[PDB]
């Protein structure tokens, strides 16, 4: 609703636990190589 | 890595829970700073930021003081804590250093951001503060950093 | 709020309200008062026009006396 | 300076370090332990030590301001209790039809007060007379000599007041009307019908008083509410307190009418159990009892 | 698009927030992204009001 | 000393107990860039202040007493300083040995360190300017303050002699009935400006009065710059003293030429 | 010279924005000023939000942020 504020970050959001991401199934045979960092935030991002 | 429990983060390791509840107890003492405490001057409103700079600074010297000074926590759960924020990285790097052992904040040592390119006042022995009182014969007209409030993080004090 | 700047004189002068509020209401008789007393020494002529106009002063200024005796 | 002396220097501090020096309203306290609602409160008004609540389980436990002492001896429930300012008495009153004194000294029952046709949901001691001041769903007020019988409106009357000045008795009922009573002439003195049932009065410490309704709050010698259908309280503060039916405790104060917060509280460990029954400030601090069994203290 | 190049030029030696970074009344952190957006959303509508 | 130096100052208002910095409603929105009530007409927007300066009382040490401040708490002299001791600001009367040290200082800016302006304001209040020494203070508005009381002619006087003496050593106090209003001279200029803020929007009431009680309900009282004497009894008494001044000020000033030769 | 631009603690920020909620201080004069001077960088702001936006993978994504 527009009357409403938007909410505090701290509050209302910080505290929830946020939910599933779309992660598709994946294979554990064919995606071997890529199912331990496929979807992190920053892909290997401190593999030297 | 970020501070929320996300699937993303790893679990926690083993000597945790011997220090989750001090840490839950900064935590709270966090949440109730940041509370919109409505005030009028300007005074009260940054001692309400220096309020804050010192409880995080407090949480990071208790970290630093197990692994450093009591090595009571595991190499595993110290970096862990680093990489789930509950420490600064930064902040203890300095302590290592045999100057900065005490120091107040990041915020303190940098001489870029000051008009002259100094520290700031309470990166200034107090007995020197002192001796300029001596000399002046008056005494000495500092009180808190504006930055944060400190006192003299002077590692002589 | 509420302005006092709206309304009528309101007719009864006994009817008014507590002493904070007929004061604020008697002022509202005062520039009327102060308006048509620098509209009684024009110039401009009007004999008939003025005469009306007198007798509207003395209606408003019989009304500030009224004001008066209710405070 | 030397390293030694630099040390006992550097504990002269008062905090260790670095911080050590050189040189609305808000909930602080539940308190459960009422087996059934509360439906009163009182306070000492001499030293501000202690609470006398009433309650659905005919008890009353007196709270220090932990459980001091229980006074039973009603056999229904306690609608409202009332403490003596010049007199070590309490004047409980119940479902039961009798208005009962109470010796604070030895705590037994001293008077019993007769002759209530019904439920008496109103006890208020007269300042200076030393006379008791009881109105019920006899549908009249009974001036109790510690003698009187006021014709009342035409319905039950929830709330009473006493005033050392003329009109020594406020009124309230559910014919939505509140009188000015004279008592020395046994008949009104002035009416107010501008209420749409008053459950609820308060006496500000002005000479005036603060008059409810369902969704609107008045005062007589407005306030802006919206929908809050239906205790109310006024501080020394010019603050003044109202209870809900909704679970919100609307704040207001009684000067620009103005509200300048409404609160919710949490129920207990059913949602349609959390109203606030009663409010009472003391002689800063704000305790109201809830039918959610518990007494919650306001900071 | 590729029919009409538009070069960079090379002395844009300063960026915006480079340079704004420098300032002592800038401070720098890390915060949760959609904590960014409802805080961009409280300022922007602070600003325009 | 016994009464200032002795004691440290004492917090007036608790930070809770301060008002709210939104002004009273006299319009329909507030706006927020100029902290006011915009729509609708303007109404009045003058108050008693809550507050008044207990001088003997609130009177200590303060944290600008060891850092050497020159300059009066503004709030000190309102009521309203909540930062008690640890205010930055002086929180007495101003003495001879405090004006000593404002010497260099007082000729373009105030005793609470703020800055004096080229002429004065329309209504003579605020400030005040800088090209004129002004000692003497317009004490105005003396119904609203008494809130209708009548009294006398020369009790009035008798409260505004006992109020503004304790803020500072005065030269003289006149009370005119007719225009209802009474002219205060200080010794100092520093005093006039100190007891100008200190005596804004106050009451004259003394609780010994039956209103006290609704000593909140009135309008206050308008210290305000006083303009000149237009008697020539006091007139001749203007060019006197300026004779006086320029004789102190010649043999100062040969003294220069005697070090200079 | 030079060093690293400071850390600062994430209360820290979050505490100033909850303070300027509401602001009708005479403290805040100088502030009000700096929301108004800010608003012609606000469409930059913009871009670097919706650039750094969390892809469908990603619950939440902690970004590097510069306050004023
Ligand atoms: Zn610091
Ligand atoms: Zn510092
Ligand atoms: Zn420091
Ligand atoms: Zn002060």
């Amino acid at each position: 609703d527009d009357d409403e504020p938007p909410l505090s970050y701290e509050q209302h959001i910080e505290n929830i636990e946020p939910l599933d991401p779309i992660n598709l199934p994946l294979d554990s045979q064919d995606d071997e190589y890529v199912k331990d960092w496929l979807y992190d935030s920053r892909p290997l991002e401190e593999d030297s | 890595m970020p501070r929320i429990k996300t699937r993303r983060s790893k679990p926690a390791p083993d000597g945790f829970e011997k220090i989750k509840p001090t840490l839950t107890d900064f935590e709270i003492q966090l949440r109730d700073a940041q509370k919109d405490k409505s005030s009028k001057l300007a005074a009260k409103s940054n001692e309400q930021l220096w309020e804050i700079m010192q409880l995080h600074h407090q949480r990071s010297r208790y970290i630093y003081t197990l692994y450093y000074k009591r090595k009571a926590i595991s190499k595993d759960l110290y970096d862990w804590l680093i990489k789930e924020k509950y420490a600064d990285k930064l902040l203890i790097a300095k302590w290592r250093k045999t100057g900065y052992e005490k120091l107040c904040c990041l915020r303190c040592i940098q001489k870029n951001e000051t008009n002259n390119g100094s520290t700031c006042i309470c990166r200034v022995p107090r007995a020197q503060l002192e001796e300029e009182a001596r000399k002046k014969g008056t005494q000495v007209s500092f009180h808190q950093c504006v930055h944060c409030g400190c006192r003299g993080c002077a590692s002589t004090d | 709020y509420k302005d006092y700047s709206r309304y009528q004189r309101p007719r009864n002068v006994s009817k008014v309200k507590s002493i904070k509020e007929a004061n604020e209401w008697k002022r509202q008789v005062s520039k009327e008062i102060k308006q048509k007393s620098t509209r009684i020494y024009d110039p401009s002529l009007n004999e008939m026009q003025i005469a009306e106009l007198n007798d509207e002063l003395n209606n408003l200024f019989k009304e500030w006396k009224r004001w008066q005796w209710h405070i | 300076f030397t390293k030694s002396e630099l040390k006992r220097r550097r504990k002269t501090r008062k905090g260790d370090g670095p911080w050590g020096s050189w040189s609305p309203k808000k909930v602080i306290r539940n308190y459960p332990g009422h087996p059934e609602g509360t439906t009163a409160l009182k306070f000492l008004p001499k030293t501000g030590h202690l609470i006398l609540s009433g309650g659905n389980d005919h008890t009353i436990k007196i709270w220090d301001f932990e459980c001091l002492r229980d006074f039973q001896g009603h056999n229904k429930p306690i609608k409202a209790l009332r403490f003596t300012e010049d007199c070590q008495s309490f004047l409980s009153s119940s479902f039961d039809r009798s208005v009962k004194i109470w010796d604070t000294e030895t705590g037994k029952v001293k008077t019993r007060l007769h002759l209530n046709s019904t439920p008496a949901d109103v006890e208020s001691r007269p300042t200076n007379p030393h006379e008791f001041i009881v109105g019920l769903s006899n549908s009249k007020i009974l001036h109790y000599d510690d003698v009187q019988t006021y014709d009342h409106h035409l319905s039950s009357i929830l709330a009473l007041k006493y005033f050392p000045d003329g009109s020594k008795f406020i009124s309230s009922s559910e014919d939505k009307t509140v009188r000015i009573w004279e008592n020395q002439i046994n008949v009104p003195i002035k009416q107010i019908s501008d209420t749409a049932s008053m459950p609820f009065l308060n006496v500000h410490p002005n000479y005036f008083c603060a008059q409810s309704m369902d969704n609107r709050i008045y005062s007589f010698s407005k306030y802006k509410r919206h929908p809050k259908k239906i205790h109310s309280s006024a501080g020394y503060g010019i603050s003044l307190a109202f209870s809900g039916d909704g679970r919100y405790i609307c704040s207001g104060d009684s000067k620009s009418r103005l509200f300048t917060w409404d609160w919710n509280t949490s129920r207990l460990l059913i949602p349609g159990n959390k109203p606030i029954t009663q409010v009472d400030w003391h002689p800063s601090k704000v305790i109201c009892s809830g039918a959610a069994g518990k007494i919650y203290v306001c900071d | 698009n590729e029919l009409h190049p538009t070069l960079p030029t090379n002395h844009n030696k300063t960026k915006l927030l480079k340079s704004l970074k420098n300032t002592k009344y800038f401070q720098q952190t890390t915060i949760d992204w959609v904590e960014a957006g409802l805080q961009l959303c409280r300022q922007g509508h602070n600003m325009l009001n | 000393m016994t009464s200032w130096r002795d004691k440290s100052a004492k917090v007036q208002v608790k930070e809770s107990e301060l008002p709210s910095s939104i002004p009273a409603q006299t319009g329909l929105t507030f706006n927020i860039w100029y902290n006011k009530w915009s729509q609708g007409f303007a109404g009045n927007t003058r108050f008693v202040s809550p507050f008044a300066l207990q001088p003997q009382l609130h009177s200590g040490k303060t944290r600008g007493d060891n850092d050497g401040q020159l300059f009066f708490c503004l709030f000190f002299a309102k009521g309203m300083c909540c930062l008690g001791p640890k205010c930055e600001y002086l929180h007495h009367i101003p003495d001879e040995e405090d004006i000593g040290k404002l010497a260099l200082r007082t000729e373009v800016l105030d005793c609470f360190g703020r800055e004096k302006f080229a002429d004065y304001r329309e209504d003579m209040g605020g400030i005040g300017s800088f090209r004129k020494k002004n000692k003497t203070l317009y004490v105005g508005g003396i119904d609203g303050a008494l809130n209708s009381k009548h009294l006398k002619p020369a009790q009035i006087e008798s409260r505004i002699r006992f109020v503004f003496s304790r803020l500072g050593d005065i030269d003289r106090i006149r009370y005119v009935e007719s225009k209802n209003c009474g002219f205060v001279k200080f010794k100092y200029q520093a005093n006039a400006e100190f007891a100008k803020e200190a005596m804004s929007n106050q009451t004259l009431l003394l609780p010994s009065d039956k209103e006290w009680d609704d000593r909140r309900e009135g309008t206050g009282l308008l210290v305000k710059w006083a303009n000149e004497d237009p008697d020539p009894a006091a007139q001749k008494r203007l060019q006197e003293e300026l004779k006086l001044e320029s004789l102190n000020m010649m043999v100062h000033l040969i003294n220069n030429n005697t070090n200079s030769a | 010279l030079y060093t690293p631009k400071a850390e600062m603690p994430p209360e820290h920020l979050r505490k100033i924005i909850n303070t300027h909620s509401d602001m009708a201080s005479k403290m805040y004069n100088t502030d009000k000023k700096a929301f108004l001077g800010a608003l012609k960088y606000l469409p930059h702001a913009i871009l670097k939000l919706l650039e750094n936006m969390p892809h469908p993978w990603e619950q939440a994504k902690e970004v590097k942020v510069l306050y004023h």
